[PDB]
C-alpha cells in the first residue's frame, strides 16, 4: 500500500504545515465533534484511574500526535498533574501555548519529532494517549514506537489507541499521506508490540458518514 | 481526526 516510504512521510509533513492550527484545522471540518469525542474518551480511561487495586497514576502523562493540544487541554490536563506532547508540525506546538491558556502552564514538553523518530523517556507516563496518528506509520514503525512507549510507562501505566477502522483491508488517503487499517490488521500490529489488550470500545453518537473509530487500552 | 468514508 506504501509504495515510497521517504514520500509517505515528506507528504504528510507537507500537508500539515499548511493546516490551520484550530480544532476545525486538527478534525478536517469535524470540529464539531471534538466534546464528544473528548467525553467518550474520558469515561473509557476513568476506569483505569479509580482507585482499584492497580491503579494507573495521574502523575504524567504523553499526548502523541497531539496537534496544538485539543486532547491535552480537554482530557489530559483535567486528569493529570503534568502532561508532555509530541507532534510533527511545529506550527501546532506553537499555537499550543496559546490555545492551552492557563492550564497549558502544566504541559512540560513540547517535542518535535516524528513518532516514528521519537524515543519516550523511560518510566515517565501513567498514561500514553495516541489518537488520530498511528495512519501515519508504517507498520513496522507503529510496531517499533508501542515497544519504545511501553518502555515509558510508570507502574500500572497504560497505552490508549484511538482512531479510524478501515472496513477491510489497509487504504491510503492521498490528501494527508496517512492509512486507515481494518480492525484485524490494527490488533495484529498491537500484539506484535508485546502489548496486552485491556479494554475496546467503538465510539458511539459519531455522524453517520465517517469511519467506525476504536479505542484500546494496552500494556 | 476522523475520515468520510471514501
Ligand atoms: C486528527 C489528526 N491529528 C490531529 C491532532 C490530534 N491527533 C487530535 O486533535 O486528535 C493529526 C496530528 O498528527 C500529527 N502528525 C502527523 N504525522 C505525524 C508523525 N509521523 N509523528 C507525529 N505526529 C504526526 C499531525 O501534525 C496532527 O497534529
Amino acid at each position: 500500500v506504501i509504495e515510497d516510504e521517504k514520500q509517505f512521510y515528506s507528504k504528510a509533513k507537507t500537508y500539515w504545515k499548511q493546516i490551520p492550527p484550530t480544532v476545525d484545522g486538527m478534525l478536517g471540518g469535524y470540529g464539531h465533534i471534538s466534546s464528544i469525542d473528548i467525553n467518550s474518551s474520558r469515561k473509557f480511561l476513568q476506569r483505569f484511574l479509580r482507585e482499584g487495586p492497580n491503579k494507573t497514576g495521574t502523575s504524567c502523562a504523553l499526548d502523541c500526535g497531539a496537534g496544538i493540544g485539543r486532547i491535552t487541554k480537554r482530557l489530559l490536563l483535567p486528569l493529570f498533574r503534568e502532561v508532555d506532547m509530541v507532534d510533527i508540525t511545529e506550527d501546532f506546538l506553537v499555537q499550543a501555548k496559546t490555545y492551552l491558556g492557563e492550564e497549558g502552564k502544566r504541559v512540560r514538553n513540547y517535542f518535535c519529532c516524528g513518532l516514528q523518530d521519537f524515543t519516550p523517556e523511560p518510566d515517565s507516563y501513567d498514561v500514553i494517549w495516541i489518537q488520530w496518528v498511528i495512519g501515519h506509520l508504517t507498520d513496522q514503525h507503529l510496531a517499533e514506537f508501542l515497544r519504545r512507549c511501553k518502555g515509558s510507562l510508570r507502574p500500572n501505566g497504560i497505552i490508549v489507541i484511538k482512531d479510524n477502522m478501515a472496513q477491510e483491508g489497509v487504504i491510503l488517503d492521498d490528501v494527508d499521506s496517512s492509512v486507515c487499517r481494518d480492525l484485524d490488521v490494527v490488533r495484529r500490529i498491537i500484539c506484535s508490540a508485546g502489548l496486552s489488550l485491556l479494554a475496546e470500545e467503538r465510539q458511539e453518537n459519531l455522524p453517520d458518514e465517517i469511519y467506525h473509530v476504536y479505542s484500546f487500552a494496552l500494556r | 481526526g476522523p475520515k468520510r468514508i471514501a
